[PDB]
């Protein structure tokens, strides 16, 4: 971290209800889904989770 | 719910039944085997039709 | 051999009753890191990493 | 290469363009012309 | 998912009217017109005008080429404007935006263009298969197949690069739907079979009408086996099916030798894919080989068959089943031979040692054919 | 002749023969073979070797003073022996233990079902798991 180098830092919190609805669909595009598979509904029911 | 499995039970039966009729045969009958089987010729023909498809 | 030929970290064979370097084997260079090149990255993007 | 030069190579004089060009299968039955097999089976009930 | 742009419903109204027996459908005529007139089709209402020898209403027409000028004016502006400072978004939603109008109002032209140059710009993987997409439903509507074909490379080698798996299963139906237009049954029962239960493509067609072009495609393609263990005992093309009884019929008609019902089901059938634009071209080989397929099914199970007895069970006279069975015992589709002294349907089927012995005399010909024009092309 | 010598050539492959490790194969006849002595050397194959069995990190045999390699023994000879499986066998059944229904499913699952099917494993883009690690209290 020194001058120099690699000083800039930038921070992360916890996903928030639409990071973790975004999150979920990354980690979900390369799988065979069904129709109608809300994967809002299943953000809402899974609240507080991380990546 | 056993009504529900009757019909499938009764299709099943008859087709062991038929198969154990016609076991020791070359060239039966079939009327034969639906005097055997207590069925109608009609139905028995079918039945034999649709275990050989 | 030519001695610019005897790189450092190469494997080499010498003989038996006195070690005199008399052939350059083969090396396993394992390049590890041509494997993780992701090209532009496609379907990476602000959008749909919203949030 | 022994190009069949004594034979020659039909002529392009006419050259029409192709008809319809469909790159399905041919096949030979396709040419029959039949008359609505609907039609054919209603006329079959209607005589018994 | 996508955007209903081009009505594929238009392309269907239109090869309604084109067919000679419905050109004078007065409803079909006012539902043509009412989405053309919503829609603001100038180039299309031009050119169905000229296809169809319809007197020209100018009195829409100019307004509709008021509207159309004002709207493509406006996107141009609107270009401008992004272009002069927005660095990309923007300008790539804008040039979406004017090709997206150009689809809508009918100019082929005008709209690949502009999808190309939108393509050319754009570098999102997802959107890049959109803009195929689009593309690949235009050919679907104009029945370009060199079009069609080109994209669905292109949507391949994209999907090949890498995209999501939504977007996959799509392909697979546009790929569906082509075979179906091209005569590619197989392949498109092979595909509709494995999109039925990940269809998000109602952008083409509709949930029933898509199971049902999975059933007819089925009947067509697959053994009993397969059609046992995939349609018949599919949980949801049985499901879709409870509220298509026709369709229900036709398939079961089949599946349990109720031949006389099947008849009846291809007979509408033949109708039903005769006006329908997809299966049109081919609604009698589909016809044909479903009547060779109810044959062959019954005969499977029988050494030897009475015309009488063939004829009752199709419901149909003698003489028809013999026209029919003489002309595909001729064409070589049908294995029986026909008695008609004593009416007689003798069956015919090969002995496999025999077939395998004649496969294996063509097949080691022809290699040794080409193995001896190798050697003597070797030295000459 | 050729089939004579073929036979002759095999004494070289004389009983007190010392056990090695083929590493690399650097010409034809020449590789690189590490011996058991703990010293790896460039050595010689003898021709009537099947090149086809000489798989990377393959147990050989190698002359005891010129170090030629010259057979390649079964593919392995080892020291971490196997379960024998017939008195060795462990005496618990599944029905000795009571419960752990899930623990059983997801155990015979990860290193029997991937045996199995795996015809369903890449069509929904999960991959089979390589190993199973179980964790719990101590009992």
């Amino acid at each position: 971290l020194r001058p120099g180098r690699i000083d800039r830092k930038i921070e992360f919190p916890p996903p928030n209800e639409e990071a973790r609805l975004d999150i979920l669909k990354i980690h979900s595009r390369k799988m065979n889904l069904t129709r109608g598979i809300n994967l809002r509904k299943i953000a809402e029911l899974m609240p507080g989770a991380s990546g | 719910i056993i009504s529900t499995h009757l019909a499938k039970l009764y299709d099943n039966l008859l087709e062991q039944n038929l198969i154990r009729v016609i076991e020791p045969f070359s060239r039966v009958q079939i009327e034969h085997i639906s005097s055997l089987i207590k069925l109608s010729k009609a139905d028995v023909e079918r039945k034999l039709s649709q275990m050989i498809l | 051999i030519d001695i610019n030929d005897v790189t450092p970290n190469c494997r080499v064979a010498l003989r038996n009753d006195s070690y005199t370097l008399h052939k350059i084997l083969p090396n396993k260079v394992d390049p590890l890191v041509s494997l993780m090149m992701v090209e532009k990255v496609p379907d990476s993007t602000y959008e749909m990493i919203g949030g | 290469d022994d190009e069949f030069e004594e034979f020659p190579a039909e002529d392009w004089a006419g050259l029409d363009e192709d008809e319809d060009a469909h790159v399905w299968e041919d096949n030979w039955d396709d040419d029959n012309v039949e008359d609505d097999f609907s039609n054919q089976l209603r006329a079959e009930l209607e005589k018994h | 998912g996508l955007p209903k742009n081009p009505d594929l419903r238009i392309a269907q109204l239109r090869f309604l009217l084109s067919l000679p027996e419905h050109r004078g459908d007065a409803a079909v005529r006012d539902e043509l017109m009412a989405a053309v007139r919503d829609n603001n089709m100038a180039p299309y209402y031009e050119a169905l005008c000229k296809s169809l020898d319809w007197q020209i209403d100018v009195d829409l027409l100019n307004k509709m080429k008021k509207a159309n000028e004002d709207e493509l004016k406006r996107l141009d502006e609107e270009l401008e404007d992004a272009e002069k400072n927005l660095g990309e978004s923007e300008i790539r939603d804008a040039m979406m935006a004017k090709a997206e109008y150009l689809c809508r109002i009918g100019d082929k032209e005008g709209a690949l263009t502009a999808f190309r140059k939108t393509y050319d710009k754009t570098v999102a993987l997802g959107h890049r298969l959109d803009i195929v997409f689009y593309l690949l439903r235009i050919g679907l509507f104009y029945m370009d197949n060199d079009l069609i074909t080109r994209n669905t490379e292109k949507a391949k080698s994209l999907i090949e690069e890498g995209g999501d798996w939504d977007r996959r299963n799509r392909l697979k139906v546009y790929q569906g739907l082509y075979c179906v237009a091209i005569r590619d049954f197989k392949q498109a029962a092979e595909l509709f079979l494995d999109t039925v239960s990940t269809f998000t493509s109602y952008e083409l067609m509709d949930y029933k009408t898509f199971v049902t072009y999975t059933v007819y495609v089925s009947m067509i393609a697959l053994e009993r086996p397969d059609l046992r263990e995939k349609v018949i005992k599919g949980a949801e093309i049985l499901e879709v099916l409870h509220s298509l009884p026709a369709v229900r019929q036709y398939l079961f008609s089949l599946y349990e030798c109720r031949y006389s019902v099947f008849f009846q089901s291809l007979a509408v059938v033949e109708q039903e894919m005769k006006k329908d634009w997809l299966f049109a071209p081919h609604y009698r080989y589909y016809v044909r080989e479903m009547r060779i397929h109810a044959y062959s099914q019954l005969l499977e199970s029988y050494r030897s068959l009475t015309l009488g007895y063939m004829a009752e069970a199709f419901g149909v006279g003698v003489e028809f089943i013999d026209q029919e069975l003489s002309r595909f015992i001729a064409a070589g589709r049908l294995h029986c031979k026909i008695d008609k002294v004593n009416e007689i349907v003798e069956t015919n089927r090969p002995d496999s040692k025999n077939w395998q012995y004649q496969e294996t005399i063509k097949k080691g010909d022809l290699l040794l054919n080409r193995v001896q024009k190798l050697s003597r092309v070797i030295n000459m | 002749e050729f089939l004579h010598a073929q036979e002759e050539v095999k004494r070289i492959q004389s009983i007190p023969l010392v056990i090695g490790q083929f590493l690399e194969a650097v010409d034809q006849n020449t590789a690189i073979v590490g011996s058991t002595t703990g010293s790896n050397y460039y050595v010689r194959i003898l021709s009537t070797i099947d090149r086809e069995l000489l798989k990377p990190n393959a147990s050989v045999a190698l002359h005891k003073h010129s170090n030629a390699l010259v057979d390649v023994l079964p593919p392995e000879a080892d020291s971490s022996i196997m379960m024998l499986t017939s008195d060795q066998k462990p005496d618990v059944m599944y029905a000795d233990i009571g419960g752990m229904d899930i623990q059983k499913q997801e155990v015979r699952e990860a290193v029997e079902l991937p045996l199995t099917h795996f015809e369903l494993y890449k069509q929904i883009g999960i991959d089979p798991p390589r190993g199973v690690l179980m964790y719990g209290p101590p009992g």
